[PDB]
Formats: structure tokens, sequence, C-alpha cells
RNA sequence: CUUGAGUCUCGUAGAGGGGGGUAGAAUUCCAGGUGUAGCGGUGAAAUGCGUAGAGAUCUGGAGGAAUACCGGUGGCGAAGGCGGCCCCCUGGACGAAGACUGACGCUCAGGUGCGAAAGCGUGGGGAGCAAACAGGAUUAGAUACCCUGGUAGUCCACGCCGUAAACGAUGUCGACUUGGAGGUUGUGCCCUUGAGGCGUGGCUUCCGGAGCUAACGCGUUAAGUCGACCGCCUGGGGAGUACGGCCGCAAGGUUAAAACUCAAAUGAAUUGACGGGGGC
């Protein structure tokens, strides 16, 4: 409801979601919008398609915020980054930086064992 | 290349942080020496240095910070 | 290992001058000198392997001097294995 | 195992090991996969690779370069990677998503 | 009697208490036979990540050349005192008197 | 006697070993701020998680385990193995120039020690991971593969176990025999000196000559030419099994047969066939 102009897109770019929140730039979130909340799910839930329309769906319930401002974390590297990107580069918003941040650890703990498919 | 050669150095000091910004990314990360052209006694060094330099918070672990 | 003024005093003591580090005698005077030493180490470092592998390679080493020692006259043999208290 | 489940399997080992262990300045971009499809047989499989800079093909004709001449380095990551039995030969296409 | 760097850092807000801490510590390592090789006052400088929600440190460098017993009661020191954040102590095959990077830009 | 083997002196490189500290990412959890209906998962799904407010996001704290980048067709170690940084204790290797000892050497049945992982005993710890197990699915069937959980275990201390495709499937030591291209680590001398040139050692990787080999291949780090000692083999199966001994808390290890059965079993290379392949 008040006015910031000036936030911060995480892109949670996982295998089989995107989640794709503006938050003030001090980490107060403002909405959110899920691959899988646009009715999707299956394999559509996790495609570049689904993205956009969440990354859509999300800019839609924040432009009463007033931002046309963005830096973007993005994270994961699921199909959807992309997506997401050129969709609220498509909404009228001014991004003036993306950047990978995805977690990667100095040997921290061990991942699971892999699939035999 | 092989810099550190024609400078002669015994050894890198972590205090040299001028020297030590020319061998890390905006990461923050070591560079190898495969690009560098730095031989591989003064790429241990500088493997050292950094880390020191690092510990001493004279130089970043990462750029998310 | 040892510092240079440990062997240096004994080889100036066992030695017949201050360059003779080649004998026997002050061969053997380093070697027991070094496990004695080694002994305070391998009291508390119990699972130090390793080490314990170079110093059991010392003792043997020092065996096969004595040996050719008490081969070679065994006099001097005597003589030193009572001034440094072994073969007991 | 099936084609298609192996397919899933070898995108996200791709695109794993193409965000993290990758030193080749002519790769970037944020280069994502969009898929990767494979033969009945294991052998063989086709990757589509969907670049960011500009879709310009002085870019990404050379990401599509950097991509075959490495594709022995990728192979040998995804075979200690994925535990499969003939670590297929790589294949990698421009995924036009503008059309 | 080995040579040692000795690289601490200060609380910021314990600033003008360094000095203190300087010359008391010389005076240990000296009283001790261990002569004193360099001693350097970075002073305050900004730190290159956060320690315990803070920046600004004080930087002080000492060489020594000192037996190990009043090394290691010196980190002791280090490490119960609360105003020094961060030490490090690392040892030296020769003597070094010379300028640190962080005096020459001085 | 000094040429083998050692000692001393000065240095060099190293994830060699033991002990103690400490740092920074990440996973999990706990407490808050923001913020709302999904999150998680699959080839699809459900079990699971959330309206007590999850997931996502920022801040703070706890705890355990492992150390991205550097990183290497690298290094160290007898092998197994060893990877943040710092200190302490400590083993070996190598080089330069000398000095010293004077065959003090090599190998080694029995013996002694070390010896991945799993496992065992006692106590502690426990984030992640995960046999067994509990579910959810798939399937003719699933007691598997896939999914959600998840105990022992993985971690530490002290003992035990003593086995691996413990592999270079290649015992140790010494001498000799054409080359070429690298890596790594010393070192000498010379040039206007860094740079560069000419040497000379150690270790190591890859081609290849003679020679060897059934062939594949090996090829100065031999599987070449020789010498010293040790281990071991004698068709396949029975069987590394039985019995006995020795060892072990146990699991079992080690030593090690015969009857009987069959006429082969095997190694390397060759030509094709079979795809529910791939190129042109
Ligand atoms: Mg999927
Ligand atoms: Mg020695
Ligand atoms: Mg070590
Ligand atoms: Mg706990
Ligand atoms: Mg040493
Ligand atoms: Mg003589
Ligand atoms: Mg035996
Ligand atoms: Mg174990
Ligand atoms: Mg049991
Ligand atoms: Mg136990
Ligand atoms: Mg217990
Ligand atoms: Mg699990
Ligand atoms: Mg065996
Ligand atoms: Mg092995
Ligand atoms: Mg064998
Ligand atoms: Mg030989
Ligand atoms: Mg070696
Ligand atoms: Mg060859
Ligand atoms: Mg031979
Ligand atoms: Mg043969
Ligand atoms: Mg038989
Ligand atoms: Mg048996
Ligand atoms: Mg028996």
């Amino acid at each position: 409801r008040k006015q910031v102009s000036d936030g911060v897109a995480h892109i949670h770019a996982s295998f089989n979601n995107t989640i794709v929140t503006i938050t003030d730039r001090q980490g107060n979130a403002l909405g959110w919008a899920t691959a899988g909340g646009s009715g999707f799910r299956g394999s559509r839930k996790s495609t570049p398609f689904a993205a956009q329309v969440a990354a859509e769906r999300c800019a839609d319930a924040v432009k009463e915020y007033g931002i046309k401002n963005l830096e973007v974390m993005v994270k994961g590297p699921g199909p959807g980054r992309e997506s997401t990107i050129r969709a609220l580069n498509a909404a009228g918003f001014r991004i003036t930086n993306i950047t990978d941040v995805t977690p990667i650890p100095h040997n921290g703990c061990r991942p699971p064992k892999k699939r035999r498919v | 290349f092989c810099r550190f050669t024609a400078e002669g150095v015994q050894e890198i000091d972590y205090k040299d942080i001028a020297t030590l910004k020319n061998y890390i990314t905006e990461s923050g990360k070591i560079v190898p020496s495969r690009i560098t052209g730095t031989r591989a006694k003064y790429q241990r060094q500088l493997a050292r240095a950094i880390k020191r330099a690092r510990y001493l918070s004279l130089l970043p672990y990462t750029d998310r910070h | 290992s040892l510092s240079t003024e440990a062997t240096a005093k004994i080889v100036s003591e066992f030695g017949r001058d201050a360059n003779d580090t080649g004998s026997t005698e002050v061969q053997v005077a380093l070697l027991t000198a070094q496990i004695n030493h080694l002994q305070g180490h391998f009291a508390e470092h119990k699972k130090d392997h390793h080490s314990r592998r170079g110093l059991l390679r010392m003792v043997s080493q020092r065996r096969k001097l004595l040996d050719y020692l008490k081969r070679k006259d065994v006099a001097r043999y005597t003589q030193l294995i009572e001034r440094l208290g072994l073969r007991r | 195992g099936r084609p298609q489940r192996v397919a899933q399997e070898m995108q996200k080992e791709i695109a794993l090991i193409l965000q993290r262990e990758i030193k080749d300045p002519r790769l970037g971009m944020m280069t994502t996969v969009s898929g990767v499809e494979m033969s009945r047989d294991l052998a063989y499989a086709k990757v589509y690779v969907t670049f960011l800079n500009d879709k310009d093909e002085d870019a990404v004709k050379a990401g599509i370069k950097a991509l075959q001449e490495a594709s022995g380095f990728i192979r040998s990551l995804l075979g200690k990677a994925m535990r499969l039995r003939i670590v297929p030969e790589l294949t990698f296409f421009y995924d036009n998503s503008l059309v | 009697m080995r040579h040692y760097e000795i690289v601490f850092m200060v609380h910021p807000d314990q600033s003008e208490q360094v000095p203190g801490m300087i010359e008391r510590y010389t005076a240990a390592i000296t009283g001790a036979e261990g002569k004193i090789h360099r001693l350097e006052d970075w002073g305050r400088r900004q730190l290159a990540y956060p320690i315990n929600k803070l920046h600004k440190a004080h930087y002080v460098l000492m060489n020594v050349e000192a037996p190990q017993e009043v090394i290691d009661e010196l980190e002791t020191t280090f490490r119960f005192n609360d105003a020094v954040i961060r030490s490090m102590v690392m040892r030296t095959k020769h003597a070094v008197t010379e300028a640190s990077p962080m005096v020459k830009a001085k």
C-alpha cells in the first residue's frame, strides 16, 4: 500500500517449481506467486511458460506498492529463470542487475544418493 | 607470464592486498594458474597467502557480504 | 630431530676429533640420543605410527651398527655400550 | 531405464554441471537448458540449450560452438556424476523459445 | 627462540586502549629475553566482512623473536581478552624489519 | 682400500603423521520481522508439509559433519591412505660442496608391526546421509528400481577385527641397453640484468626403437639383457570347502585336503551375426 519504488525479486528456480517474490530492500516481502499456484501441475508445473505466468501474476499483486526498479537474485538452476526474467522485464520493470546467488557449500553436507534410473 | 619469477620474491606476503586482488575474481575465489600463467610454486604460495588474508578479513570469502 | 648443538657436542665427545662424524661410535651415540628423545614424544602420541616407523628404522640400524662394532673389536664395543647404558 | 526418465535426470545433471563446473568465458549468459531428448537406446542425447544474450547469432553461435567443443568434458563429468551405463554422446541445439 | 608474526584486531570501541596493550605485550616479550623486530599500528580499517556484526576493526602487527612459552601465554591472553576480536600467530624462518604495505600507503 | 651402505654440515619442496585451537560457506533446527495458500515430490501420482501461518524472505542463535575456489594428463607416504587456516611435537625424501666411517651390504621361512570399508565391545555424540524397517506408488509379480519418512551406522575416545578388483591384477635389491615430447622439484655456469641461454640431479606422465610376448602389449620407472634372495602355480568343478590346529567377544579369518565328476575350462586376437542404434 506504501511506496518503496526500489525492490528486489527472489527467484527460487527449482527443478519442479519457480517461486518469484518481490521484497523490500531490507528483506521484508510484499507478495509472491508460484508456477504451481498459477494453475499448473505435473510437468507444466515446471515449464518456462508457467514460470513467466507466475512472474506476471506476482507482478500484478505488487503494482499497488508502486515499484519499477528491481534487482533480481536467482537460486536453483531450474528451467524457468530465463522465462521469469524476460517476463518481469516485459512487465514495465527496470532491472538494474541480475545475480546468481544459488547456495554453493564448501563441502558442507553429504548429498543424497544418486537415483538409479 | 610467470610474473613472480620476474619479481624473484621468496614468498608472497598476505599483507600485499594490492597484489593479491589481481588473483581473485569479483566473486572472491582464487583464479587458476592455467589462465594467469603463474608457476605452480607461486600458485601454491598465492593460495596460502589468500587464505590467510581471508582469515584476517583483508579479503572477502564470497561476494555475498 | 636433533638440534645442531646436540649433534656437535656428541660428535666432539664420542669422536676422535671435531670432524669425526662417521665413526661407528658417534653414529650409535646420535641414534641413541634421538631414540631417548623420541621416547618422550611417543609417550603421549602413542598412535603416531609413521613417526614410529622412522623410530623403529633408527633402532634397527643402531642394532646392526652395534653388531658390526662387536664383530670388529669387542673392547670398544663394550666400552661404548657401557658409556651409553645399552645392551641389557 | 525408460528414455524419458533418464532424460529428466540427465537434464538435471547437465544443468548442474553447466552452472557450476565451467570455465570457458565463451560460456555464460545464465545458460539454461530447456530439456534433453534421447533415443530408445541411451547411446545418444540431444540437449536444448537456451541462451539469454540478445539472440544475435554472433553469440549464440559461439555458445553452441563452445558447448560442442567441450562436449567431451561435459560427458566425462556426466559419466562420473549420474551413474548410468554408456555416457551418451551429447549434441547441443539452440531451443528457439521465441516464436 | 623462533621468529613470529603476530597480527591481531581490536574492537574499534577500544581504539585508544590499543597502545597500552601494545607496550604491555612488548614489555612481556622483551622481559622474556625476546627481541622485537617490527611493530606497526595499521589502526582502524574497514573489514571485508562482518565480525560479530561489526566493521572498522583496529589492526596491529608485530614481529617477534622469542621462545615458544612467551608466545603461547601471549596467545592465551589474546584468547581471554575480549577487546581483541581475532588474532593470528605465524612463524617465520628469518627476521623481517621492513615496511608493511599497510604503511607504505600512508 | 673406497667405488656399495651409512654419519655430519647448509638448504629446498611437500593433503607425510600425532595433538590442540580457529575461520568461512552450506544443510538442519529453534526464536523473531515481512508476507500468504500453497510447498514438497514424479515419467505421471499419492504418502508428507501448511491457516497453530508453512514454503519463500531478512535478522539472530544452537549444533554436527565436511573443507568450494586454489586443484593440476599436481604433491607426500612402505602400502592402506593424506585436502581450509594457525601453532606445538615428529618421520622420510632430495640437492650443492666438502669432511668422516671403512663392506658396516642385499634378501628373508618362522616372528613382529602397520593395514580402506563394513562389522564388534564400552562410553559419548548425532546436522546431513542412510542398510533394516514403515508407508506411497509402479508392476502379471516388486519382498526391487522411483517417492516420503527413517534406526543401526557414518563422527569422537579406548580396545577388537585383519579382510578388498588391498590393482600397475606386474615381489625386493643391483648393474647394463637407441630416442622424443611433457609435468614437478633442486642446482651450476654465463650473458647489460630481470628476461633469456648452456648444463646437471630427484620424482613423475605420455608416444615409441631394438629386444621381448600367444597376442594384446611392455619398452631406461621393461613385461628387454643379467645376478641375489623370497613368495607362489601345476586341467575345470568339487573348494578356498570339509576335518584338525591356531586366532577372534562374535561375525569369522588363517593354514588347507580327498573322494567324486567332466573332457574340456581358459587367455588373446579374427570374421560375421543381433539393435526395439547412429551418420551419409
Ligand atoms: Mg520433473
Ligand atoms: Mg637421519
Ligand atoms: Mg599435515
Ligand atoms: Mg542437537
Ligand atoms: Mg622434517
Ligand atoms: Mg681411512
Ligand atoms: Mg611371513
Ligand atoms: Mg569403520
Ligand atoms: Mg549387528
Ligand atoms: Mg561402535
Ligand atoms: Mg553407542
Ligand atoms: Mg532421507
Ligand atoms: Mg586376499
Ligand atoms: Mg586402492
Ligand atoms: Mg593379488
Ligand atoms: Mg630395478
Ligand atoms: Mg611418490
Ligand atoms: Mg609404450
Ligand atoms: Mg627386469
Ligand atoms: Mg609374461
Ligand atoms: Mg583339480
Ligand atoms: Mg574357511
Ligand atoms: Mg576350522
